[PDB]
C-alpha cells in the first residue's frame, strides 16, 4: 500500500491527449492497437470475466455499479435471440466532455473495446449511439471504422477467427435523456425518447427485446487494457473497494479550465491549482465546489479541504461521484443563478412519462425563479426541501433525481445568503 | 403446484407465477389506487400512484407491472405508502384547473375520488396551471385537452383496438399535448368507445356533453339491439 | 373551525383559488364525507334532560 | 302539468335492500312473499399482462408507441 | 347575515351567474331545487329550468 | 412551441417535396443496417435525410417517409415533435445556435448574447431580417471545457469571446466558412498553462503484455 | 510535436455520413431476420 499517492506515467491510458501525435490505422498500430490480441480472442470469455471482476472495475458513468456483475447478467444461456453490445457515446450531464476527446483522437481504442466485450459475452453486434451534437468528429469515427474495414481485421475474420462482429453507427435525433440506460433503446427501436420500466431488464430485453448491454465508453476504451495488459493491473489504482484511473476535468472556472488523466484518490486543491491554470483572484476568492458534473450537489471549501477525490468519501460527504465537471465556482456571481439556469436545463430537457419529474420540475423551476428575484417566504424554501425529498425516489430515469439532489444541496449550504437576498427583497417591495 | 407465497400485510395468499403484484393486491381485497393500468389493457407505467413499499428494500418498487417474486412481504398501509401516495397525488392536483364544476365527469372523476381518500387536505403552489388550446378530433367526441393528465390510456387503446394511430404524445417537460397533430377527423368505428376510458373529463360525449349528473340518474339493466351482440 | 379540510369544507378564499380545496368542497357537499361503521351513544344535559342519541 | 316534474303512482320505486349473499335474498324475498329474478355475478377475466411481454421480438404484441 | 328572498344574482353586466352544476340540488334538504341544463345556442353550457319550492325550501 | 399544426399555405400538402434514385440508394443502406423485421427504427435516421436534403422539414416530407416505410404517420410526426435537430418551421440557411446553460454563462455568454444581439440587431429565437442568419440559443453540446460556444449548421465554432464574436460574423458576411478550430489560443481542448500531463512519444505495441 | 493532427474532417459536406455507411455496406453479415417483417405481414 501508499497513502494512495498520485499518477506518474505509464499509469496513463493512452497517448495523443490534446491535438497531439497521431490518427490513422498505422497511428494506432503503432501505438499498441491490435497486438497480441487474437491469442484473447481464441482464449474464453470466463478468463476475460474473471479477469473483469478481479480487476476492481468501477462503472463509470454515474451508476456506481460494478461492471462485471452487469456482464454476469448478461451471460444467458444460449436462444434463437442474438445478444448485443451498445456503446453509449452520447455526452450528456453539462460538464462531462468525455468521449469527444476520445473520438477526437483514438476510435480504434473504442474498436478494441468493443471487440473486447462483444467477445466477453457470447455477443453478435455492436450499436455505437453517438450524439447527433457530434456529426464531424461522427463522420471521423466513419473514417476510422473505414479504415478498420480495410484493414481486412474486424468483422468477418477478426485476425483469423470464424467469429465475425460487426458495429453499426446510429447518430443521436438530438435529445438528452438518450444518455440514459433504457430511453437509448427506444430511441433506437424508432420510437421517441421514452425510458422503461426496471423488471425487464437491458440484460433481459433490450434492442427490440433481445437482451443486450449498455456500456460507458470509458469502461469500453479502458477494457483491451484489461485483457492485453497484467492481471489486475487497472486494480491498484486507489483503493479495494473502488479502483481506476479516472479523467478528472476542470470545466467551469479556473484559469484556463481544461482535461487531465488522474489515479483516483487526489487532493482537489492540488488536482485544481495544479492542473488547469489555477483559483483566479486567489483560493479564497471560491463561493464552493461541484464534484460529479451537473447531476451532484455542491461541496463548500471546509469539507473538501479534508475531503479528497474518493467516491466513497464523498458518499460519505453526501454526495456521488461523476467526472469532469469538478469545478469550483466563483464569490463574484451566484450559485443561486446558476442552479436556476440548472433548472432551466432539466426543464427544458426531460421526458414526462413520470408525473413526479415533470410536476416537481415545474415547481422548483418557478421556485428558483422567484428565489432570484428574492420574492418568497422561508417556508416556501422548507417545503422546497419536502418536494425534493418527495421526488427522489419516484420516477423511471434518474433525471428527476439529479434535479432532486443540487436544489437539497443547496438548501443544506447556503441557506442564509438566500435569507438575505429575500430580506433586501422585502426592502424593496417595501 | 406452482403457486408463488405472498404476504399482504403479513397475510399470506398464493399466487400463479407471472402475474403483477397490483392483481394479487385485488385478489385478495386491497384496491390499490391507479391510473394508468387497466385490465383490458396493456401496461403503461405512467400512472405512479401504484407505489407501494415492500420491506427489507431500501426504495419503493411499482406495483403496477412487478411480477411476483418468490416470498413478498407487502406494507400496503405503511408510513412512506402513504407518503408517497400524498406526494404524487399533490403532484396531479398542478396542472389540471378548477373546472369541477363544469366538467362532465363531475360526479364520476378519479382524482375527485381518490384525492379525497388518499391525498392532502391543503394544496400548495399558486402559481402555474398551465393552459393548452383545446384541439378537435370529430363531432361525437368534445375534447378539452386542458384537464388530461396525460396518463397514456387513450393511446393504448387506439393503437390495439382501433389500430388507427391517429392519438400521439407531442412535446416534452411539462408541455406534452395527446392529440393529433395534423387536425384529422379521428372518425371511425369504437370512436365512441375512448370516453368511457379518459379517466378524467378531458375527453367527453360532444351530445351529452352538458345536460346531466350523474347522481341524479339511475341505472337500469337493459339489452343492446341492433347488432348481433347485444 | 378543524383544520382538517376531509371533514369540513375549507374556507372560501382557498376554495376560489387552489384545487385541492374546490374538489374537497365540491365532492364534501356531494358525496358526504365518509363516516367509520359502528354503533355509538351520547347524551347531554339538555334542559329538559338527559338528551340522548344513538 | 303545472312544473314539469316527474311524478308518479309509485310507493315502492324508491327501494334498494343491501344484502350479502343469495340465499338469505331469494328467503326474504319469497318470506314477503313476491316473485323475483335472479342474475350472475360476472367476475372480471383473470389475465396476466407484463411490460416485458409487451416488448417482445418476434410475438405482434407490440405497442409501437410507449 | 339574515337568510331572505333566494334570488338568482348574475355578472357584473354580465351572463347568468348559475352555471347548472347541480351543487343547490345535491345539499338541498327538501329538494326543492329542480334543475334541467341545456347548453345554449353559443357553445357555453346552461340551464332549462331553475325552481325552487318555496313551500318546501327550510330556509 | 406550437405543436398544433395550424396548415398555413406554404404548408399544407400538397407541399412540393421529393426525392433522388440516388437518395433512395441511401435509404436502401438504411434498411440495410437494421435487422428485418423491425423496420420502424429507420423512420429517426430517414427524417435525419430528409432534413440535410432540404433544410426545415414540412409535413409532405414526414408523410412521404409514411409513405415509403409503410407505417401511419402519426408515430413520424411524434418523432418530429420530440427532438431538437429537426426545425419544423421554416427557418434560413445558417442558423446560430448560442450553447450556453451553465459554464457558458459563468464564462460570461451574456457578452456573447448581447454581441450577437446587437450587431445581428434581432432578439432571441427571432428569425432575421433576411435569410441564413436565425438565431436561438441552446442546452450544452459538450465543450463545457470550453469557452461560451456556437454550433451552425453541422458545424462548430469553440472557445469565443468578443473579438471572435465579430470575426465570426462579419466572415459569415464574408460567404465562405472560417474554421471551425478553438479560437483565441489552445488550439485543441488543451492545458495552455503549466502542462503537467503526459510527455512522452508513445511506447509501441510490444511492451508487457500478458498470458500470450 | 504539438502539431494540430486532424482538420483531415475540414471536407464534410452535409452527405458524407449516409454516403460513408452507404459505400461502406458491403462484407455485411445480412442482418438476421425474424419471422414478420413488421408487426403485420
Ligand atoms: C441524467 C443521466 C444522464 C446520462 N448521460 C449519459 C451520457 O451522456 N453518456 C452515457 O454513456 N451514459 C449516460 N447515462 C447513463 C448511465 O451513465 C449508464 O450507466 C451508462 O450509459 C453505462 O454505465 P456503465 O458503464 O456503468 O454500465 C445517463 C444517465 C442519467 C441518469
Ligand atoms: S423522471 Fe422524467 S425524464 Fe425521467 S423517465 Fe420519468 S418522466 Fe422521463
Ligand atoms: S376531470 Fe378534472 S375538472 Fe373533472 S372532476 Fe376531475 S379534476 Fe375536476
Ligand atoms: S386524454 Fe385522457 S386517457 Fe388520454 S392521456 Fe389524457 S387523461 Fe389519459
Ligand atoms: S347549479 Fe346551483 S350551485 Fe351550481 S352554479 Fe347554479 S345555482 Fe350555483
Ligand atoms: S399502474 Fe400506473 S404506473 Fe404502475
Ligand atoms: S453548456 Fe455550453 S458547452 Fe456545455
Amino acid at each position: 500500500k501508499t497513502s494512495f499517492g498520485s499518477l506518474k506515467d505509464e499509469d496513463r491510458i493512452f497517448t495523443n491527449l490534446y491535438g497531439r501525435h497521431d490518427w490513422r490505422l498505422k497511428g494506432a498500430q503503432s501505438r499498441g492497437d491490435w497486438y497480441k490480441t487474437k491469442e484473447i480472442l481464441l482464449k474464453g470469455p470466463d478468463w476475460i470475466l474473471g479477469e473483469v471482476k478481479t480487476s476492481g472495475l468501477r462503472g463509470r458513468g454515474g451508476a456506481g455499479f460494478p461492471t462485471g456483475l452487469k456482464w454476469s447478467f448478461m451471460n444467458k444461456p444460449s436462444d434463437g435471440r442474438p445478444k448485443y453490445l451498445v456503446v453509449n457515446a452520447d455526452e450528456g450531464e453539462p460538464g462531462t466532455c468525455k468521449d469527444r476527446e476520445i473520438i477526437r483522437h483514438d476510435p480504434h481504442k473504442l474498436v478494441e473495446g468493443c471487440l473486447v466485450g462483444g467477445r466477453a459475452m457470447g455477443a453478435r453486434a455492436a450499436y455505437i449511439y453517438i450524439r447527433g451534437e457530434f456529426y464531424n468528429e461522427a463522420s471521423n469515427l466513419q473514417v476510422a471504422i473505414r479504415e478498420a474495414y480495410e484493414a481486412g481485421l474486424i468483422g468477418k475474420n477478426a485476425c483469423g477467427s470464424g467469429y465475425d462482429f460487426d458495429v453499426f453507427v446510429v447518430r443521436g435525433a438530438g435529445a438528452y435523456i438518450c444518455g440514459e440506460e433504457t430511453a437509448l433503446i427506444e430511441s433506437i427501436e424508432g420510437k421517441q425518447g421514452k425510458p422503461r420500466l426496471k423488471p425487464p431488464f437491458p440484460a433481459d430485453v433490450g434492442v427490440f427485446g433481445c437482451p443486450t448491454t449498455v456500456a460507458n465508453v470509458e469502461t469500453v476504451a479502458v477494457s483491451p487494457t484489461i485483457c492485453r495488459r497484467g492481471g489486475a493491473w487497472f486494480a491498484s489504482f486507489g483503493r479495494e473497494r473502488n479502483s481506476g484511473t479516472k479523467l478528472f476535468n476542470i470545466s467551469g472556472h479556473v484559469n484556463n479550465p481544461c482535461t487531465v488523466e488522474e489515479e483516483m484518490s487526489v487532493p482537489l486543491k492540488e488536482l485544481i491549482e495544479k492542473h488547469a491554470g489555477g483559483v483566479t483572484g486567489g483560493w479564497d476568492n471560491l463561493l464552493a465546489v461541484i464534484p460529479g458534473g451537473s447531476s451532484t450537489p455542491l461541496i463548500p471549501k471546509s469539507v473538501c479541504e479534508t475531503v479528497l477525490m474518493d467516491f466513497d468519501a464523498l458518499i460519505q460527504a453526501q454526495t456521488g461521484l461523476g467526472t469532469a465537471a469538478v469545478i469550483v465556482m466563483d464569490r463574484s456571481t451566484d450559485i443561486v443563478k446558476a442552479i436556476a439556469r440548472l433548472i432551466e436545463f432539466y426543464k427544458h430537457e426531460s421526458c414526462g412519462q413520470c408525473t413526479p419529474c415533470r410536476e416537481g420540475v415545474d415547481w422548483m423551476n418557478k421556485v428558483m425563479a422567484r428565489f432570484v428575484r428574492g420574492d418568497a417566504r422561508p417556508a416556501e424554501i422548507d417545503s422546497l426541501w419536502e418536494i425534493s425529498k418527495q421526488i427522489e425516489g419516484h420516477t423511471i430515469c434518474a433525471l428527476g433525481d439529479g434535479a432532486a439532489w443540487p436544489v437539497q444541496g443547496l438548501i443544506r449550504h447556503f441557506r442564509p445568503e438566500l435569507e438575505e437576498r429575500m430580506q433586501r427583497f422585502a426592502q424593496q417591495h417595501q | 403446484s406452482n403457486l408463488i407465497e405472498v404476504f399482504v400485510d403479513g397475510q399470506s395468499v398464493m399466487v400463479e407465477p407471472g402475474t403483477t403484484v397490483l392483481q394479487a393486491c385485488e385478489k385478495v381485497g386491497m384496491q390499490i389506487p391507479r391510473f394508468c393500468y387497466h385490465e383490458r389493457l396493456s401496461v403503461a407505467g405512467n400512472c405512479r400512484m401504484c407505489l407501494v413499499e415492500i420491506e427489507k428494500a431500501p426504495k419503493v418498487v411499482a406495483a403496477c407491472a412487478m411480477p411476483v417474486m418468490k416470498g413478498w412481504n407487502i406494507l400496503t398501509n405503511s408510513e412512506k405508502t402513504k407518503k408517497a401516495r400524498e406526494g404524487v397525488m399533490e403532484f396531479l392536483l398542478a396542472n389540471h384547473p378548477l373546472d369541477c364544476p363544469i366538467c362532465d365527469q363531475g360526479g364520476e372523476c378519479d382524482l375527485q375520488d381518490q384525492s379525497m381518500m388518499f391525498g392532502s387536505d391543503r394544496s400548495r403552489f399558486l402559481e402555474g396551471k398551465r393552459a393548452v388550446e383545446d384541439k378537435n378530433i370529430g363531432p361525437l367526441v368534445k375534447t378539452i385537452m386542458t384537464r388530461c393528465i396525460q396518463c397514456t390510456r387513450c393511446i393504448r387503446f387506439a393503437s390495439e383496438i382501433a389500430g388507427v394511430d391517429d392519438l400521439g404524445t407531442t412535446g416534452r417537460g411539462n408541455d406534452m399535448q395527446v392529440g393529433t397533430y395534423i387536425e384529422k377527423m379521428f372518425m371511425s368505428e369504437l370512436s365512441g368507445n375512448i370516453i368511457d376510458i379518459c379517466p378524467v373529463g378531458a375527453l367527453t360525449s360532444k351530445p351529452y356533453a352538458f345536460t346531466a349528473r350523474p347522481w341524479e340518474t339511475r341505472k337500469t339493466e337493459s339489452i343492446d339491439v341492433m347488432d348481433a351482440v347485444g | 373551525k378543524v383544520d382538517d379540510a376531509k371533514v369540513s369544507p375549507p374556507k372560501r378564499a382557498e376554495m376560489k383559488t387552489s384545487m385541492e380545496s374546490l374538489i374537497h368542497h365540491f365532492k364534501l357537499y356531494t358525496e358526504g364525507y365518509q363516516v367509520p361503521p359502528g354503533a355509538t351513544y351520547t347524551a347531554i344535559e339538555a334542559p329538559k334532560g338527559e338528551f340522548g342519541v344513538y | 302539468p303545472l312544473m314539469g316534474w316527474a311524478s308518479t303512482a309509485d310507493p315502492l320505486s324508491n327501494l334498494v335492500l343491501t344484502f350479502s349473499t343469495k340465499e338469505d335474498a331469494i328467503a326474504f324475498a319469497e318470506k314477503n312473499g313476491w316473485s323475483y329474478d335472479v342474475e350472475e355475478r360476472k367476475v372480471p377475466k383473470p389475465k396476466s399482462k407484463s411490460y416485458g411481454a409487451n416488448f417482445s421480438w418476434n410475438k405482434r404484441t407490440r405497442v409501437s408507441t410507449k | 347575515r339574515f337568510r331572505g328572498e333566494h334570488a338568482l344574482r348574475r355578472y357584473p353586466s354580465g351572463e347568468e351567474r348559475c352555471i347548472a352544476c347541480k351543487l343547490c340540488e345535491a345539499v338541498c334538504p327538501a329538494q326543492a331545487i329542480t334543475i334541467e341544463a341545456e347548453p345554449r345556442a353559443d357553445g357555453s353550457r346552461r340551464t332549462t329550468r331553475y325552481d325552487i319550492d318555496m313551500t318546501k325550501c327550510i330556509y | 412551441a406550437l405543436f398544433v399544426h395550424r396548415d398555413t399555405p406554404k404548408n399544407n400538402p400538397e407541399t412540393p417535396f421529393d426525392f433522388t434514385p440516388e437518395n433512395y440508394k441511401r435509404i436502401e443502406a438504411i434498411v440495410k443496417n437494421y435487422p428485418e423485421g423491425h423496420k420502424a427504427a429507420a423512420v429517426l435516421p430517414v427524417l435525419d435525410l430528409a432534413q440535410r436534403q432540404n433544410g426545415w422539414l414540412p409535413i409532405s416530407a414526414m408523410n412521404k417517409v409514411a409513405e415509403i416505410l409503410q407505417v401511419p404517420p402519426m408515430r413520424v410526426y411524434e418523432v418530429a415533435t420530440f427532438y431538437t435537430m429537426y426545425n419544423r418551421k421554416p427557418v434560413g440557411k445558417y442558423h446560430i445556435q448560442v450553447c450556453t446553460t451553465t459554464p457558458c454563462m459563468l464564462r460570461n455568454s451574456d457578452s456573447i448574447l448581447e454581441a450577437i444581439q446587437k450587431k445581428l440587431g434581432i432578439k432571441v429565437g427571432e428569425t432575421t431580417p433576411d435569410k441564413l442568419f436565425t438565431l436561438i440559443e441552446v442546452e450544452c453540446l459538450g465543450a463545457c471545457v470550453n469557452a461560451p460556444m456556437v454550433q451552425i449548421n453541422d458545424n462548430y465554432y469553440e472557445d469565443l469571446t468578443p473579438k471572435d464574436i465579430e470575426e465570426i460574423i462579419d466572415e459569415l458576411k464574408a460567404g465562405k466558412i472560417p474554421k471551425p478550430g478553438p479560437r483565441s489560443g489552445r488550439f485543441s481542448c488543451e492545458p495552455a498553462g503549466g502542462l503537467t500531463s503526459l510527455t512522452e512519444p508513445p511506447k509501441g505495441p510490444g511492451f508487457g503484455v500478458q498470458a500470450g | 510535436n504539438t502539431t494540430y493532427k486532424n482538420l483531415q474532417h475540414h471536407d464534410y459536406s452535409t452527405y458524407t455520413f449516409l454516403d460513408l455507411n452507404l459505400d461502406l455496406s458491403k462484407f455485411r453479415m445480412p442482418q438476421p431476420s425474424s419471422g414478420r417483417e413488421s408487426p403485420r405481414h
